[PDB]
């Protein structure tokens, strides 16, 4: 805040933001049907992922 | 005379046939896909309508757009409209999907997705519910079933 | 003033734990069963 | 403060691993989920009569938006401007004169319900409770440009909905 | 004959029904369509393990061959010779089974 | 005379089938606490109309295939021999009454496959090609347990011809001798058909995605006939029905009834369980499966011997 009635920034720090980092090494060595439940096992919502 | 009233009575037929067996391709990109799952629980129960549930977008007739179209998006979105068989019709459910809604005036968000694709029925709400959606669909079947593809046939 | 609040008394217990039946016949019960099916089925 | 799920060390006698080979050799947990669907086949299922029946609602709910009047026929908005400084959307545009009488009032008044997020800040930014969010939701057109609401038509809602609008404040407003 | 006209009957009501569904909406009038998959320009790799388990389902396949006349040679009078025949089959179908587990043949396909 | 009576088998498995997709849905849809279809017809009864006259106007994709004769011949095989399969059947009395008409429906059974084959190699996209592939495998790995199964069982029975399991079922039911064998048969069958859990194609691409409305609309009725069917070889092989020469019709309706109850199994297993990766049905194949059938294969070829139960030839 700037000591105005608007907010000068506003970050978003989401969950799902950092577990999708992570996606590549925790499918490392799986299957392809493994993904799908890993990609589920994180509860990803894409609206706060991409913000 | 005999010719008109018969084929009359077919475009009836393939009009009940066409709007009694829909099979919707939603897109699955936000808010509005949430309350389309809403509307396909238990209560609502699109399926009872003969609307199945996540139909294929190879087989579909009608495409639900309920969220946001990006920028980045909106190339696969028209990828997926034109591989889609016809009669083909587009539904957009939610305020991002007619206008932009609240991220209209943003640098990434494409302001309605009739920009992108012709579309038969606006669903207005953020979300709209699901008893609106399902009057949505209805509303569409009844656009189907007013349908005079063989009276233009026979009168042209 | 007439608010919201719950009664005087407080609500009734509500269960919250895991409450699996542990129904059925056990192991050896079930073999036993199995071949008695068996052996009728045979003669 | 915490508890430790899945950290159970199985049974090793003779009892307990011919259970759990009997599990394994006859199927008794997909037997267990049979059960569960066939048993939940013969419920009664939740599932209304849209359109004649509907779903619940509370006269709090934000529909279709509409302009009240005084029960005089004057109307209720005198052109503050409040709802499109508070609306979040800018769904709301006003353009306002003094007319013959010298009143303070609106010459237009258009809310664009292809912006609006339906958030009823403006309901409840409103002086006077000129703008109001209705009950109504079945309300989908076919063509963009329906949904693009100037004065008349939320004038023709107000005329249309009054009778439960009124009923839906008298009953709300205490809260308020 | 019978079973010759029943093919038969199974054979052209197919290809009608097959005729009728690539031919009555062709007749009606739309618009065409631009000749344009995740591996559309990668080449398909061989994979081994679809390979084994195609020739351990041939060689399988052979000895069912090789074992299902039993139901008319259960009628023999050389009722040992039979019982001994039929069981060193099955059991050099299961000595075949048993050689792929070890050596790992069924993996990532088990 | 002879064609009415292929008439009045073919036509109903058509009608059988499409209210099969209504039943489905229905029975689905009710076990998932809400209701099927039941606007468009009185409960529903009009919904298979409507979905076939749908389908039938739809426009076709028209894939750029890499060869057309194979895109036909798909469809072709698989509805001639998902309908010719259905003639050896004794409903009490069979069409075409043959000798060996349990290996004429494995030999069927085989031969169903090139279906997806060409399906598979006649659409561009390698992707389809993949998962062609992997359920031609599973198809050829289920038929070794199924033969073996059959194997087994006629062995009990004592001859190839499919009206002697009628007569072999008078006294007591095959379930009751034979229950690891019935299990592992109808897990089989399920595997078979790509039925759930063991459907793979559905979940992360299919080989007949390319096809238009009308062949994939083919393709279903084949593939639910054979359900039927399957359900119908399983409840004549197993849970056989009391017989009487004079009156064929309790026969006919104590079978059907059996084999409804099948189906509507069939429909159970679909809503109640996950579905299973293609390595962990190889797994439940090659390793679980096919040892219990080797080892039930040499009790019941040793059984009859130490018993003197061995049947008789006719
Ligand atoms: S219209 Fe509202 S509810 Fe729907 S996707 Fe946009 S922000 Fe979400
Ligand atoms: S409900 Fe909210 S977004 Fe809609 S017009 Fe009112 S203030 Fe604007
Ligand atoms: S807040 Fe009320 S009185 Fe003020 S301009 Fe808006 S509708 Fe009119």
């Amino acid at each position: 805040s700037d000591g105005s009635s608007r907010p000068y920034r506003c970050k978003i720090k989401a969950p799902g933001f950092a577990h999708l980092a992570g996606l590549d090494k925790m499918s490392k060595g799986h299957m392809l049907a493994d993904v799908v439940a890993i990609i589920g096992t994180q509860d990803i919502v894409f609206g706060e992922v991409d913000r | 005379s005999r010719g008109e009233y018969v084929v009359a009575k077919l475009d009836d037929l393939i009009n009940w046939a066409r709007r009694s067996s829909l099979w919707p391709m939603t897109f699955g990109l936000a808010c509005c896909a949430v309350e389309m799952m809403h509307m396909a629980a238990p209560r609502y129960d699109m399926d009872r309508f003969g609307v199945v549930f996540r139909a294929s977008p190879r087989q579909s007739d009608v495409m639900i757009v309920a969220g946001t179209l990006t920028n980045k998006m909106a190339p696969a979105l028209r990828k997926v409209y034109d591989q889609m068989p016809e009669p083909r019709y587009v539904v957009s459910m939610g305020s991002c999907a007619n206008g932009g809604g609240y991220y209209h005036y943003s640098y990434s968000v494409v302001r309605g997705c009739d920009r992108i694709v012709p579309v038969d029925i606006y669903v207005p709400g953020c979300p709209p519910t699901a008893e609106a959606l399902l009057y949505g669909i209805l509303q569409l079947q009844k656009k189907i079933k007013r349908e005079k593809r063989l009276r233009i046939w026979y009168r042209r | 003033v007439k608010q919201d609040m719950p009664p005087v008394g407080g609500y009734g217990p509500i269960d919250y734990k895991r409450n699996l039946p542990r129904r059925g016949l056990s192991g050896y019960s079930m073999f036993a069963v199995g071949i008695g099916a068996l052996l009728f089925g045979y003669w | 403060t915490y508890k430790y799920v899945n950290l159970r060390e199985p049974s090793m006698d003779m009892k307990s691993v011919t259970d759990r080979a009997a599990q394994t050799l006859l199927w008794t947990e997909l037997i267990r989920g049979l059960g569960m669907t066939l048993s939940y086949l013969f419920r009664e299922p939740a599932t209304i009569n849209y359109p004649f029946e509907k779903g619940p609602l509370s006269p709090r709910f934000r529909g279709e938006h509409a302009l009240r009047r005084y029960p005089s026929g004057e109307e209720r908005c005198i052109a503050c401007k409040l709802c499109e400084a508070v609306c979040p959307a800018q769904a709301i545009t006003i353009e306002a004169e003094p007319r013959a009488d010298g009143s303070r009032r609106t010459t237009r008044y258009d809310i664009d319900m292809t912006k609006c997020i339906y958030c009823g800040f403006c309901q409840e930014a409103c002086p006077v409770d000129a703008i109001v969010e209705g009950p109504n939701f079945e309300f989908s057109t076919e063509t963009h440009e329906e949904l693009l609401y100037n004065k008349e038509k939320l004038l023709n809602n107000g005329d249309k909905w009054e009778a439960e609008i009124a009923a839906n404040i008298q009953a709300d407003y205490l809260y308020r | 004959m019978n079973l010759m006209i029943t093919l038969l009957t199974n054979f052209t009501l197919a290809t009608l029904l097959v005729t009728i569904a690539f031919w009555l909406p062709q007749l009606n009038v739309y618009s065409e369509k631009t000749s344009p998959d995740p591996m559309g320009s990668a080449r398909l790799p061989f994979s081994m393990k679809f390979f084994l388990v195609a020739i351990t389902f041939l060689l399988f396949d052979l000895e069912i061959a090789l074992l299902l006349p039993l139901p008319w040679a259960s009628q023999t009078t050389n009722l040992n010779t039979m019982l001994t025949m039929a069981l060193l089959l099955i059991f050099l179908l299961a000595v075949s089974l048993a050689y792929e587990w070890t050596q790992k043949g069924l993996e990532w396909t088990e | 005379m002879f064609m009415i009576n292929v008439l009045t088998l073919i036509i109903p498995i058509l009608l059988a089938v499409a209210f099969l997709t209504l039943v489905e849905r229905k029975v689905l849809g009710y076990m998932q606490f809400r209701k099927g279809p039941n606007v468009v017809g009185p409960y529903g009864l009009l919904q298979p109309i409507a979905d076939a006259i749908k389908l039938f106007i739809k426009e076709p994709l028209r894939p750029a295939t890499s060869s057309i004769s194979m895109f036909i011949l798909a469809p072709i095989l698989a509805l001639t021999l998902a309908l010719t399969m259905w003639i050896p059947l004794p409903m009490p009395y069979p069409l075409i009454n043959m000798n060996l008409g349990v290996l004429f429906m494995l030999a069927m059974s085989s031969l169903a496959v090139y279906s997806i084959l060409w399906s598979g190699w006649a659409s561009n996209s390698k992707y389809a090609l993949i998962g062609a592939l992997r359920a031609v495998a599973q198809t050829i790995s289920y038929e070794v347990t199924l033969a073996i199964i059959l194997l087994s069982v006629l062995l009990m029975n004592g001859s190839f011809t499919l009206s002697t399991l009628i007569i072999t079922q008078e006294q007591v039911w095959l379930i009751f001798p034979a229950w690891p064998l019935a299990m592992m048969w109808f897990i089989s069958t399920l595997a078979e058909t790509n039925r759930a859990p063991f459907d793979l194609t559905e979940g992360e691409s299919g080989f007949n995605v390319e096809y238009a409305a009308g062949p994939f609309a083919l393709f279903f009725m084949a593939e639910y006939a054979n359900i039927i069917m399957m359900n119908i070889f399983t409840t004549t092989l197993f849970l056989g029905a009391f017989h009487n020469p004079y009156m064929p019709e309790l026969y006919t309706i104590n079978f059907t009834i059996k084999s409804l109850l099948l189906s509507i199994t069939f429909l159970w297993i679909r809503a109640s369980y996950p579905r299973f990766r293609y390595d962990q049905l190889m797994h439940l194949l090659w390793k679980n499966f096919l040892p219990l059938t080797l080892a039930l294969c040499m009790w019941h070829v040793s059984l009859p011997i130490l018993l003197s139960s061995i049947p008789p030839q006719t």
